């Protein structure tokens, strides 16, 4: 038994491939904001992929950019979970 | 709101 | 055995790289609000019992050196590894204060064959950075 050298990585990207990612100068980034909130609420309750799915929903639903520049105004964001994990991950044992 |  | 073993003596390291101020010559803006992120992450992962280390405003050289050094620690008593990157970025790239670092260069240090004390353990990279310049216009529901 060998395992792949790329196995057991998880990349929690704030945004989809090719896209900008949004940061609020007062509140912090949409993604990190949301990630911490969902970890605080669900780390004792949900498997990590399901926590990150809640983060995806929070960013997708609850945030929208506000800009005086029409190019950058009213824009949305979806984070991007990239999993090469081979097992479920619970922060509690 | 800014971008990264 | 469908779940990672997370009852080692330690949960593991949480490395937070918080790049806010960039060298003038790079032309990259200051990332206002990122300290709020770094503080939130520190508290959050503290409560998950991670050994958190915050690093601020690292050059590309310092990022690679930090990652190399951390990957050469003995993680035998640790369940997992977490690294959070807060910076400017493009697809596949994170910025040090003085220029870019390939994300592959960073994560390669922790490959199953290159960091043996993390082989079979979850290695989490959390990345707040752009991946390009596209904007999502959204759709009303």
């Amino acid at each position: 038994h060998k395992i792949p050298v790329e196995a057991d990585f998880l990349y929690a990207y704030s945004t989809a491939p090719g896209y900008y990612s949004w940061r609020n100068s007062k509140d912090g980034s949409w993604f990190i904001q949301s990630l911490c909130a969902m970890l605080k609420q669900y780390a004792d309750k949900l498997e990590f992929m399901h926590i990150l799915t809640r983060v995806n929903r929070k960013v997708a639903d609850e945030f929208e950019s506000f800009s005086f520049d029409a190019t950058f105004h009213a824009k949305k964001q979806i984070p991007c979970i990239v999993s090469m994990l081979t097992k479920e991950l619970y922060f509690y044992h | 709101d800014e971008v990264d | 055995d469908n779940s990672y073993k997370m009852d080692y003596p330690e949960m593991g390291l949480c490395i937070i790289i918080n790049n806010k101020n960039f060298h003038k010559s790079t032309g990259m803006t200051s990332r206002s609000g990122t300290d709020v992120d770094a503080a939130n992450l520190r508290e959050t992962f503290r409560n998950l019992k991670y050994e958190v280390r915050n690093k601020n405003d690292l050059t590309r050289e310092e990022i690679v050196e930090l990652m190399r050094d951390v990957s050469k620690e003995d993680h035998s008593k640790r369940s997992s590894f977490v690294c959070v990157l807060l910076s400017h970025g493009e697809e596949g790239i994170i910025f040090g204060t003085n220029g870019p670092v390939d994300l592959k260069k960073i994560t390669n240090f922790f490959r199953g064959d290159r960091c043996r004390s993390l082989t079979g353990k979850p290695k989490l990279f959390i990345i707040q950075a752009c991946r390009g310049t596209e904007l999502d216009c959204g759709i009303e529901t």
